[PDB]
């Protein structure tokens, strides 16, 4: 009981793939006079806490997802055009050193 | 009931109204406006929020400026119908200042390296186009500068570089910054001698 | 259509809302330089996602607080890990605010 | 219980799962992720008198471990101890008028997995405030001594010591006060 919850805290916080909202513009170093709609995409990324320091939760295998969204480029030259972009979707993670 | 997808440009001005052009065939049609995400529904209150059928749905831009997309929706006898999705786009345009560094007294010997920074400070949701003027035939490098937080500005940099100047490079150097609806510029005289 | 379907799905999944994250206890302020936490992290919900304007940030509008119990290792190893009770913020509603 | 892992990661570590029946088939579970380690007769064993013996590098990832045939959970703890330097800022020439505010920073730089205890010495209204500094295989610790309005008696040697558990480095500086 006293130890039931603690084990639950570990389990829930372990290194593993997690749904995050990735900012498209930043992920590809896109000039910010160029707007993405939506600005973000949902993908899974490795996250959580390792039990030593200098051990970081990293991806050991990655799938890639084609996603389509719209791109505005300001100062308004045109309306929004559809662009297809591939984002990393981590499928497995491990606490590794660096 | 409504005449692939559209676009709504919002001023972000917290009191100017915006019109979604959900045109109507039946001027006596009960139209609501859905926005997402999160999901909201706006009914005409007879005052600020209305639907003219000839114009479309009229609503204060601040009520839907959070949203990714909006659309008109009407019910007729237990069945509801939607217009085309409209993409919401909060653009800004306000340029505070455009400033050259160095700003004055620039003096080079022939063969020395000229470096001119042009910094533009703007409100949010602004994109900047830089345009230079200089004496006749220079590398340009534009980029974004980090700024905030809570500071309500964006900061843009354009850097002019001449690798080893010549007597012909003496003259007026002008940097202009354009947001789409507004342009501010600055300048400085560069002197060169042997 | 088919393109519109997914785009709407990207927005929905990336909207400002409470999300499960792993919070590093020590870094959440006021921790004695001689303490390690075990586990280092706790699972709580925090406001996250993407707003559609800039300068607007996903923030919490109401917060519950969770008592959680974990262990604290001190230095030197004079004693063993001792149980500590700590309260962490658990965001329960969020809004894109300036 | 607690299991301390050291820098020598090939060096073996012993989880003290004591046995009543010296002929007991014991496995070692670690989490998370979940792993189970069986004695291979070589590196990995269980002596009943000692407990379960395993190369520390096999379980250094884990939050906790336990013997199973289950014993009590053991908390896993990777610990460093190496302190690089301890440095005072300002470091010297400190000179105050009576009533002037003294602020002394003590910064300790250490290897990873280190915890620091600070201890000061000073002449006989001194406030201490310890905290962690962000960072590069290092950790950075700060301890700030503050005297809100000094007096003649505060003139003397100020010593900051940093302890990791197995190692202590210190630094000092003379503070002069005049009137
Ligand atoms: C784990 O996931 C990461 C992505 O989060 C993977 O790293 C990425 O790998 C791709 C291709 O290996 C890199 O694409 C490259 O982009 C650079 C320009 O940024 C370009 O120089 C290359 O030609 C290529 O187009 C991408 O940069 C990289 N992301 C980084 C560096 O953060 C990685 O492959 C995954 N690892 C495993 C083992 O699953
Ligand atoms: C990007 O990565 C995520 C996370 O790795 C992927 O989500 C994963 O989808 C697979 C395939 O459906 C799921 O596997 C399933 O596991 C359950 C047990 O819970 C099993 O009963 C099913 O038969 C199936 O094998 C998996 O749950 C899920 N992973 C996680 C951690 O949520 C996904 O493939 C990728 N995202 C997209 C949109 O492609
Ligand atoms: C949104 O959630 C944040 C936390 O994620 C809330 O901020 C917190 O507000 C409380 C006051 O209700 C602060 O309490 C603090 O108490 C400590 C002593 O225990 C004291 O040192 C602080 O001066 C303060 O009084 C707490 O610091 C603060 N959390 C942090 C670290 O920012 C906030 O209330 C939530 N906002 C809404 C509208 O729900
Ligand atoms: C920590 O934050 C999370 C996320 O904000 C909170 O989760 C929410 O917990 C409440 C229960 O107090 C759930 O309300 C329930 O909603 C369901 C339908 O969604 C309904 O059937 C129930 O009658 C009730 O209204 C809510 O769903 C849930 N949201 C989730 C899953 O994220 C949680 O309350 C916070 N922790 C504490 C102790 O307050
Ligand atoms: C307090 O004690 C520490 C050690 O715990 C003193 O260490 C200082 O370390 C620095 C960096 O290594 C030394 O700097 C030196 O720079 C020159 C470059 O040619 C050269 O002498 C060495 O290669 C070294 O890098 C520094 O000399 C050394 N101590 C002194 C006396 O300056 C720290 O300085 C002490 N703080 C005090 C008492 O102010
Ligand atoms: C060009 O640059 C100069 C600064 O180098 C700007 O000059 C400022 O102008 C305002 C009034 O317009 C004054 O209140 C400031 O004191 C001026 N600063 C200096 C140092 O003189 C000028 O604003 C810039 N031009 C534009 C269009 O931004
Ligand atoms: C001791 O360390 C603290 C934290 O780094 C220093 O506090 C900063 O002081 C500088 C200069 O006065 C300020 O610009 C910062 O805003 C301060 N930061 C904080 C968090 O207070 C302090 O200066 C250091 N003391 C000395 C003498 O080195
Ligand atoms: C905003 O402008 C309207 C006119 O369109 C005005 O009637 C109203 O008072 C203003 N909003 C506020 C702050 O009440
Ligand atoms: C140009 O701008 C950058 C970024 O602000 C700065 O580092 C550099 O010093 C600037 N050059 C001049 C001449 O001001
Ligand atoms: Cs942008």
């Amino acid at each position: 009981e006293i130890l039931k919850s603690i084990d639950n805290e570990w389990r829930k916080t372990q290194c593993m793939p997690r749904e995050v909202a990735i900012d498209v513009g930043k992920e590809f170093g896109v000039a910010t006079n160029t707007f993405f709609k939506p600005p973000c995409v949902s993908v899974y990324r490795c996250g959580g806490c390792c039990n030593s320091e200098g051990l970081q939760c990293m991806n050991t295998s990655t799938s890639y997802l084609s996603k389509t969204l719209f791109e505005i480029t300001v100062p308004l030259s045109q309306g929004p055009k559809p662009v297809t972009i591939s984002f990393a979707n981590h499928t497995s993670c491990r606490c590794m050193s660096k | 009931p409504f005449i692939q997808h559209g676009v709504v440009y919002i001023t972000e001005n917290k009191n100017k109204t915006v019109v979604i052009p959900c045109l109507g065939s039946i001027s006596n049609l009960n139209v609501s406006l859905c926005a997402r995400y999160p999901e909201k529904r706006f009914v005409p209150d007879g005052n600020r929020i209305s639907w003219d059928s000839k114009k479309g749905f009229t609503i204060p831009s601040y009520m839907i400026s959070y949203a990714g997309m909006v659309f008109c929706e009407a019910k007729i006898n237990d069945e509801s119908y939607q217009s085309i999705m409209y993409i919401v786009v909060v653009v800004g345009y306000r340029i505070y200042d455009v400033v050259l560094s160095p700003s004055h007294g620039i003096e080079l010997s022939v063969g020395e390296k000229l470096v001119l920074n042009c910094t533009a400070r703007t409100e949010l949701n602004v994109g900047i186009d830089f345009n230079w003027e200089y004496p006749s035939s220079k590398k340009l490098v534009n980029r974004d500068l980090k700024t905030q937080s809570g500071s309500e500005m964006k900061k843009f940099l354009s850097t002019l570089t001449i690798d080893g100047v010549t007597r012909s490079d003496q003259g007026l150097y002008t940097c202009a910054a354009s947001s789409g609806l507004m342009t501010k510029k600055n300048s400085t005289f560069v002197r060169v001698h042997e």
